């Protein structure tokens, strides 16, 4: 069954780095693209960035260039990296599947969610 | 069984209607391009 | 040129259909900037309702019906007694990135 998994410890103190990973089944990274969304407590969801299906990354313009996202074609894993956190960055982060090939061009599935808290 | 939507110049672009003409498809032939 | 808004208020008695409109900063939205509708369960559950500014998502019931009803993007759900208690977000594709709507709370009866 098509399904999205994402895992990580989440608990972070200010000014250090933690990374989150999204692991996928039921589909290939070649036929789809992956986008990440973020859910702070009680506030609306915001778009983080997208990895294209066959190479090439995109990031939110206002989001710092001091961060990177990474993926695994063979074993179907994706990794998001934040190299320095600040107390406004506490939020729940979600991975999501985007099918721009398909007739349903928009994002099809979303991650199961991870809590990321500061202190 | 008739519903009328009032249209006025004050009514906004969304509220105001825009004329729609639909063309459905030998006698009606396109121009024949002629060179020199 | 980045404002995204929703009424954030919805309440429909069963049997009557309602339209909720999400309005961008470019006036009437075109399909060129793709419109998306997503639904939030109170358990942080997400699903896709509408895509492509006219196309319903796969796996969401046809009772969900979203089109470019107004000048701006809109969504229409026929009244349901139980399963419509959720949050709804509108999404618009700017040339560079995605913008997500504020969210609308539906409380039937």
């Amino acid at each position: 069954q098509v399904q999205l998994k994402q895992s990580g410890p989440g608990l972070v103190a200010p000014s250090q780095s933690l990374s989150i990973t999204c692991t996928v089944s039921g589909f290939s990274l070649i036929n789809y693209a992956i986008s990440w969304v973020r859910q702070p407590p009680g506030k609306g969801l915001e778009w983080l960035g997208v990895i294209w299906t066959g190479g090439g990354t995109n990031y939110n313009s206002a989001l710092k260039s001091r961060l990177s996202i990474s993926k695994d074609n063979s074993k179907s894993q994706v990794f998001l990296k934040m190299n320095s956190l600040q107390t406004d960055d506490t939020a729940r982060y979600y991975c999501a599947r985007k099918d721009y090939y398909g007739r349903y061009y928009g994002m099809d599935y979303w991650g199961q969610g991870t809590s990321v808290t500061v202190s | 069984p008739l519903q009328s939507y009032g249209f006025q110049p004050t009514n906004g672009v969304g509220y105001q209607p825009y004329r729609v003409v639909v063309l459905s498809f030998a006698t009606v032939c396109g121009p024949k391009k002629s060179t020199n | 040129q980045a404002v995204v808004t929703q009424e954030s208020a919805l309440t429909t008695s069963p049997g009557e259909t309602v339209t909720l409109t999400c309005r961008s900063s470019t006036g009437a939205v075109t399909t060129s900037n793709y419109a998306n509708w997503v639904q939030e369960k109170p358990d942080h559950l997400f699903t896709g309702l509408i895509g492509g500014t006219n196309n319903r998502a796969p796996g969401v019931p046809a009772r969900f019906s979203g089109s470019l009803i107004g000048d701006k993007a809109a969504l229409t759900i026929t009244g349901a007694q139980t399963e419509d208690e959720a949050i709804y977000f509108c999404a618009l594709w700017y040339n560079n990135h995605w913008v997500f709507g504020g969210g609308t709370k539906l409380t039937v009866l």
